[PDB]
RNA sequence: UCUUGUUUUUGGUUUUUGGAAAGCCUCUGGGCUAUGCUUUCCUCUUGCUAUUGCACUACUGGCAAGC
């Protein structure tokens, strides 16, 4: 009810508008490994399935990277979205 | 859900609180939630040094509560 | 459902316990809960270090208990 | 059930009890042990068989044996077993 | 006179604004929108890590888990 | 006897100072004056001081908590 | 649904939990937060072992389930 | 009567008295098909069968103890801790294990700690203790006597 | 209304899943419910900082999963309908 | 019709081990990184000897030494 109200004007509305854009973004993760792809399907708890992710992450620094095809995130790991443009 | 718990024999007594981050108090036993909220007065800290300040009426939260004892049968 | 209701049938017998904190309690049970708050009485308490201590009556939060463990005729006990 | 006595108590009590399932199982399956090390218990055992025959045999054949340095004296006992009691009945 | 959470966040909106983490960090900049759950979003934002410049990323929105403090620049 | 959100809201009649701890941080507190709250135990203090046990007093003006990370809510 | 977890019943069980610990042991009772009760339970912490009976887990506390044994006719 | 799947499936199943999970198994002559137990039993009672060889396990990573009480066991096969990497317990009292070379392969099990060897011909053999205690020295406990370091010392000398 | 109706149609293939606890479990998925409890069959599974162990039914806690790799061969644009 | 807001499933993160202070050893790369050791703080194994007792178990002799 109140639900479909959110999803234009509030905080989430913004991976709606970037998703729709066609748009990549950078994740922060619990994990302290950052996520860095483009998005597929949302939802409330920010249950997010992703496609061609890259991570970012250091070690003991050494810094490492993979791609990874399609990949659901369960939205208790993330932490932080930084839905930034390409134009 | 919301089952109101058994601290009405508690009520108006002395106890030793134990919560989160190992810290303890002392307090006369005023009122309890739904949540185990508590409300607490003549509270009296137990730093981990051992020394004890003294504090007043205090509200410690539900989440937090590890445990509560009675110093006297 | 029944993991709480032979919790309930155990009141009476003693009880031993692990919580988040690390510690294990063990003692006569007198109240329980559908949370999994507990009430008990002549508590032999055993930390990390493995110091002992006494606690003459003790209430709990549910959420800080990791699992129970409970006498063994409670296995011949009906589940509905 | 089968009542063992003289036995070294400066064994651990579960190292004394699967020492006791192992040396007992060759005349039958054992179906528990009680063995305490309180003051008043210490140094003995009940073993408890499924069969009776098993504990019979296990009495004659393992009378006075040395376990852990000592000879164990074994008798039947005086009571019959809870566990018994229980699968009897 | 009473100040409730979201009449305070209804007014906030739109102003300079920081807002910590559970975890140090400690991220400034102006508010767009808020939801019933609080659940932040941020545009223009420079993340203050213990008192300190790292990376100016713009357009955010963070998870309403981790948020310790909101207040104002 | 005084129910617990009954004990709070005299909190914000008397415009009393009031301490908060924090859920596992110790090293931290705060302090501040109560406007105002809600349901969920979220608060709005005023004139909020950021205190350690270094003693090291920070303002930060009228600020806004969650009620997940508070434990003791104490007068004066 | 639940209709998995029924099945599962009165079989040995190898559950993981979320300090690392395993218990095994026979499954009697289950529940909608995942409260499992077990039957003669033993720890595996690590060469390592401990008895405790039954015992009555948390959900909070368990991470993975898995069947060691069919279930038993006994 | 071999050993088989079928075997395995309808034999009682319990937790026993020293709190494993145990499988009974007490005219069995071949040790076979045991991948269909699945490696769920902490021990395994194969007492009173007519096994010559303890040979034929499939990996089997949960069982520590093994009862092989009155049977036939002339020879253990060598790859044994390949298969049962924590075997504990190994008791074959009142089997037929004749020469102390035979009790060879019984060094590759590392963690073997309780060992019992009664009521076999090999027990008679000159030495027969020292020889145990010095090519399986892991064995703590051996025919329910405590291994001691003054036997660990004189088989040292002697076998050096 | 739920990303979760989505992955009861994933039934059947293969996935490396990661969890909070710092695992990796390669394996196929049998069911998946409302409440992210997922069953697995024939699983090979490895915990943090131990060797890789083969399971034959293994099923998980929802709560502790972190994310699925799904396979390269599986079309989301028709999974995403209801 | 709903099921992400304190006791479970939409995370408060993590478990002899970890952190801090200089020295030594080993490995890798072109004085850096990792590991262990060395100092401080927060039942098990040696000897010895006691007990001979009919049970259903937190645990179970005491004395000295080692961890």
């Amino acid at each position: 009810r109140l639900e479909e109200y959110e999803f234009s004007a509030g905080p989430l509305s913004v991976l709606q508008q970037a998703v729709k854009n066609h748009d990549q973004v950078l994740i922060n993760c619990r994990n302290n490994k950052k996520l860095l792809a483009r998005v597929k399907a949302f939802d409330r708890h920010s249950n997010m399935v992703l496609e061609n992710v890259k991570e970012m992450w250091t070690e003991k620094a050494i810094n490492k990277d993979r791609f990874i095809s399609k990949m659901f995130l369960r939205g208790d790991g993330v932490v932080l979205v930084v839905r930034i443009p390409s134009a | 859900k919301a089952g109101a718990p058994d601290l009405k024999k508690y009520l108006d007594r002395q106890v030793f609180v134990q919560l989160n981050g190992s810290r303890k108090v002392y307090g006369v036993l005023r009122g309890y939630d739904i949540f185990l909220n508590i409300v607490l007065e003549d509270s009296i800290e137990e730093k981990v040094d051992g020394e004890k300040v003294k504090i007043g009426s205090v509200a410690i939260r539900g989440n937090s509560v590890i445990m509560i004892e009675t110093l006297d049968k | 459902s029944l993991c709480i209701k032979l919790l309930h049938e155990t009141q009476g017998h003693i009880v031993t316990m692990e919580l988040e904190n690390g510690s294990t309690y063990r003692g006569k049970l007198i109240e329980a809960e559908d949370n999994m708050n507990c009430q008990m009485r002549d508590i032999s308490v055993t930390a990390r270090d493995g110091r002992v201590s006494h606690l003459d009556q003790v209430y709990i939060r549910g959420s800080h208990i990791r699992f129970l463990i409970v006498p063994d005729m409670l296995r011949n006990a009906p589940m509905f | 059930t089968l009542y063992v006595n003289n036995l070294n108590d400066k064994i651990n009590k579960n190292d004394l009890r699967t020492a006791l399932y192992m040396l007992f199982s060759t005349y039958g399956t054992v179906v528990d042990i009680v063995a305490l090390k309180t003051p008043k218990m210490r140094g003995q055992a009940h073993v408890v068989f499924f069969d009776p025959s098993a504990a019979a045999i296990a009495m004659k054949a393992l009378k006075n044996f040395i376990f852990f340095g000592k000879e164990m004296k074994i008798q039947y006992a005086h009571s019959k077993s809870k566990i018994i009691e229980r699968i009897v009945a | 006179v009473p100040v409730n959470p979201k009449p305070f966040l209804q007014g906030l909106i739109g102003k300079p604004v920081l807002v910590r983490l559970k975890w140090g960090q400690e991220y400034k900049g102006t508010l767009q929108s808020v939801d019933s759950y609080m659940n932040l979003q941020l545009l223009n934002a420079e993340e203050l890590v213990d008192g300190v410049k790292t990376g100016d990323l713009g357009e955010i929105l963070i998870r309403c888990n981790n948020v310790l403090w909101v207040g104002e620049v | 006897m005084i129910p617990p959100i009954n004990f709070i809201f005299k909190l914000l009649q008397q415009h009393t100072p009031v301490s908060i701890w924090l859920f596992e941080q110790t090293d931290i507190r705060l302090q501040g004056q109560i406007r105002g709250f809600d349901e969920f135990m979220n608060i709005v203090l005023d004139d909020a001081v950021q205190v350690d046990a270094k003693n090291n007093k920070r303002e930060l003006g009228r600020i806004l908590l969650k009620g997940d990370n508070i434990t003791l809510i104490q007068a004066i | 649904g639940t209709t998995k977890m029924v099945s599962l019943l009165n079989h040995s069980l190898n559950v993981t939990t979320k300090d690392g610990r395993t218990f095994v042991g026979q499954l009697l009772a289950f529940d909608g937060f995942m409260n499992l009760v077990l039957s003669d339970c033993q720890e595996y912490r690590h060469e390592e072992k401990r008895m405790l009976g039954l015992v009555i887990l948390r959900g909070e506390f368990i991470v993975s389930l898995s069947v060691q044994g069919p279930p038993p006719m006994d | 009567m071999r050993l088989n799947a079928e075997f395995l499936s309808q034999v009682p199943s319990f937790i026993s008295p020293l709190k494993e999970t145990e499988l009974d198994l007490r005219q069995i002559p071949i040790i076979e098909n045991l991948g269909v137990l699945r490696d769920v039993h902490d021990a395994i009672d194969f007492t009173d069968n007519d096994i010559r060889y303890l040979g034929n396990f499939p990996r089997m990573k949960r069982l520590q103890t093994l009862l092989c009480g009155n049977n036939r066991i002339t020879a253990i096969a060598p790859d044994i801790g390949k298969v049962l990497p924590n075997l504990k317990t190994l008791s074959l009292a009142q089997n037929h294990l004749q020469e102390i070379a035979d009790l060879d392969p019984l060094a590759s099990c590392p963690q073997l700690t309780n060992l019992s060897c009664i009521d076999n011909p090999v027990a008679q053999k000159q030495y027969y203790r020292l020889y145990l205690i010095w090519r399986i020295p892991s064995l703590h406990i051996l025919d329910f006597e405590r291994v001691r370091r003054n036997e660990r010392l004189r088989a040292e000398e002697v076998f050096g | 209304m739920k990303l979760v109706r989505f992955l009861m149609k994933l039934t059947n293939e293969t996935v490396s899943i990661e969890l909070k606890n710092g695992t990796i479990v390669h394996g196929t998925i049998t069911s998946v419910d409302m409440q992210m409890n997922t069953h697995l069959k024939a699983v090979k599974m490895t915990v943090k900082g131990r060797e890789p162990v083969p399971v034959e039914t293994l099923s998980i806690r929802g709560n502790n999963i972190r994310y699925y790799i799904l396979p390269d061969s599986l079309p989301l644009d028709t999974l995403l309908i209801d």
